[PDB]
């Protein structure tokens, strides 16, 4: 009864892992801004 | 040496760093730290680095020790070991800061990267401001930013101020000095200029265009008011149509409504307005009524 | 002064409240609100722990 | 004599040291060392080092102790024996420190190494900061840091200001000088230059290259404004176009409107801003206004 | 005699001592012992020492014997039974030490090592400092330290002052008095002369080489601000660039801008600086505001 | 900590509000106005630290700093 395979109610991965940061671009300033949307 | 004050370089910019400090040797014009507790929290940080650690359960009532904030400039292709200026602002009920110390204070960007590192004696005026100060040479440049000057053969001049008729004029003295299509203009901001791919080459160049001379069209008419300073500031373009103007307490030098008349140049204007014997608050008033009727030909800005 | 814990089975002793005593007790300047100044006409504290 | 004032040599900077102490000597205008627990537990730390162990449940009322931060600058090419000023600040509560001793204290760098260590009697002005004094050589050095200076061919000269028409002077006067290819520029701020590898061969280089004199090319226009003490610096470059002014309790030496003359050189506008009868605190934001509406032509900055 | 004043040889230098002790003969003016237990814990200690037990549970309240801390200067050279002077300062809630006397006193090291023992009668001024005194020979070196003098054939001169150019001059006047090889540069700071192996050769080199004469050539222009004692100091390099100044209260000797004229050595610059008729105080902000404007050809210190 | 008590007498929270020209550009420098929000006395030798202009699209166009100069 216990050990019959279940389904979780939340499904798929609990984490997420970060992504590295864009490459700055070369332009002489310090504030880069990611792709807006 | 007017195109140097007419724009700036595209890549030659200057940024913004910020930190957090600790200004000691204060006359008992420090922290009072029984309100500001993040300064004792960071003196017992220093202490803990440097060896020392004071108790968790501990009363700290410090006189000479005030919690400020750095602010400094990024200059461009700013190296590694130079020394920039830093203003020192206290940040919570402390008196004055006449004869502080800024102890070791990293200088962050936006992104959070330590650029600079302030040290240094703070010099206050001493009517005049106590909580603030400027150390010269106060903090060592300690990071670089790369940057793109050298690459390409193309740089962009860009105007302090947008006008189709000055970035047409600063690009036809370019190509009369310098070749046929040496400039182009983009917008009205920005002149694109062709320039030899290296480095030595692109700044002999920018050296050679930075002091050029350019004579200054004629702008627009504007009127600036200040009503937080009561101020008010006309340019050399502002003219005048004839109209009549009533005010409070104002007369002829007689009756209440005083004839304006068409006014060319400045000191027409000037001498037309003089002559309504208005007060600057009182002017502004004027002018902004005029414009709504429309006897001042300028653009009213208030700033 | 000791205080009790809730669970622990002794006191656990804080500080010692010391007197102060002077060779000359009426010289002292009253401050007002309860309080007494040294003064050379009674100087010297002598701080003790009380009873001795 | 020019170019040692106008640039520094890449790796010849100086670093900031740290470090905490007490000063002892004092005329009873010491710590009270109730609100600063860390003077008497510091001066416990110190006597137990020396052999003498104070019990931990002890009242330790100090007078003649204050507890000190010590700042000083790691000179370029520093060597162990040398000896450097200290500025020594009181950290809480003190009340002076007019005759005081700082006992021995090991001055840290950003890396938290011993790089000095300081002793020495305090000189302080006694309208005077009382919290804050001098040690001059108060500090022995006591570790060295390595440097590739005498390693490869070449050097870098890093403007202090940057400017492409100066970069390229200092060049140009550098190949004059020794050679045709003996400096190359890289930005506005760095000039590269040629040196024979070895130690003595480009000191001797450096020492010919300092003291050479180099004409200063006129700067961009600038107008620094000091609010906080109350100042206004014009440099030679500021011109004035023609507009009118009008200020509170401004008139014509008559109206509120003032004309204002086109400049061309700095004693015009000083006349011309001087015919206005305006109080420096005034004279910011009239300068402030002109900008805005175009009359000024210099770069205004708040310092 | 000017190598002697500007360098200092390798190896030659000196170190910090320090030691805990008690001054005894004071005229009521000594720790009050109550607030200080040390001063009573470490007379007790000396008492056992000499043969006298005093009960641990006793009232002792002294009033002639103050705890101390001496501060004293390790030597170049120093050989046991050799004086030196001591500075004697108190270290809390003392009153005055005018004629006290300092017993046997240890000097340690930083390593921690007795190197010298400091007994002897203090001289204090008696507006003056009370709680601070000196002892002419006041300690008897003990311990003497090992060193590599004489050993090899390269010593090092430091400069006290980084500079190319004072290094090449110091290094072509040894070359010029002692032969082709005698000196060659490292740095800025460090010239390395070549001397004979052995003790007596390489003291009569030295000997030869501190009284030289060398012509001190011209340094970077500098400007120090001393805040807290109020001082301005300006060396004989600092020019001046023509600009307008103006700050509170001060005007035209008329109009609150004042022209400075260009200035090409330091009687110029005190006159142009003399002619704004500015207090000290306000001397500073003036400084600072040309230094960020542009005025100013000097390295402005503020220390 | 969250707990504590902070009673400051040199800060002040401002609101900055800024013009974005035509054909702006990077690293141009344009004027901004700075204005008290709450119950603050005066302005007068203060100091703007890092605050990023944001457009009508709540993105940053520019980023905020400097001396303010007040009449007085």
């Amino acid at each position: 009864c216990a050990w019959i395979p279940a389904k979780p109610l939340v499904q798929g991965a609990t984490t997420a892992q970060p992504i590295p940061g864009p490459v700055p671009v070369a332009n002489g300033s310090i504030f880069q801004s990611a792709q807006p949307i | 040496e007017r195109i140097r004050d007419l724009t700036s370089v595209q890549g030659v910019r200057e940024n913004s760093l910020i930190g957090y400090g600790l200004v000691v040797g204060l006359d008992g014009t420090g922290d009072q730290t029984t309100q500001t507790p993040f300064t004792t929290q960071t003196l017992n940080n220093m202490l803990s680095q440097l060896g020392i650690t004071v108790p968790t359960g501990t009363n700290m009532q410090l006189k000479n020790v005030a919690a400020v904030m750095v602010t400094a400039s990024y200059p461009p292709f700013a190296r590694q070991g130079q020394t920039i200026d830093v203003v020192v602002s206290s940040m919570g009920n402390a008196k004055s800061l006449r004869g502080g110390t800024l102890l070791m204070t990293p200088l962050k960007g936006v992104d959070s990267q330590v650029y600079a590192l302030a040290q240094g004696n703070i010099l206050v005026g001493g009517v005049n401001q106590l909580n603030g100060g400027r150390i010269t040479n106060g903090a060592i440049i300690e990071r670089e930013l790369p940057t793109q000057f050298g690459a390409g053969n193309t740089i962009n001049l860009q105007l302090n101020d947008e006008d189709f008729t000055m970035a047409q004029q600063i690009t036809d003295a370019i190509n009369r000095a310098r070749g046929y299509g040496s400039a182009t203009a983009l917008d009205a901001r920005t002149v694109q200029v062709r320039v030899p791919s290296g480095n030595s080459s692109q700044v002999r160049f920018l050296a050679d265009i930075q002091n050029m001379e350019v004579n200054v069209t004629p702008q627009d008419a504007k009127v600036v008011i200040n009503s937080r300073t009561g101020s008010v500031v006309m340019n050399r373009e502002v003219t005048l149509d004839s109209c009549a103007v009533a005010q409070g307490n104002l007369s002829v030098t007689g009756g209440s409504l005083q004839s304006v008349r068409s006014s060319a140049n400045l000191n027409s204007v000037v001498r037309a307005l003089n002559a309504l014997g208005a007060t600057p608050m009182d002017l502004m008033s004027i002018l902004q009524s005029m414009q709504s009727a429309g006897c001042l030909r300028a653009k009213l800005e208030i700033i | 002064v000791s205080v009790t814990q809730q669970g622990q089975a002794a006191p656990v002793q804080v500080g010692q409240l010391n007197l102060t005593t002077f060779m000359n007790d009426t010289g002292l300047e009253s401050i007002g609100e309860n309080l007494y100044i040294e003064t050379q006409s009674s100087g010297a504290p002598n701080e003790s722990t009380p009873g001795l």
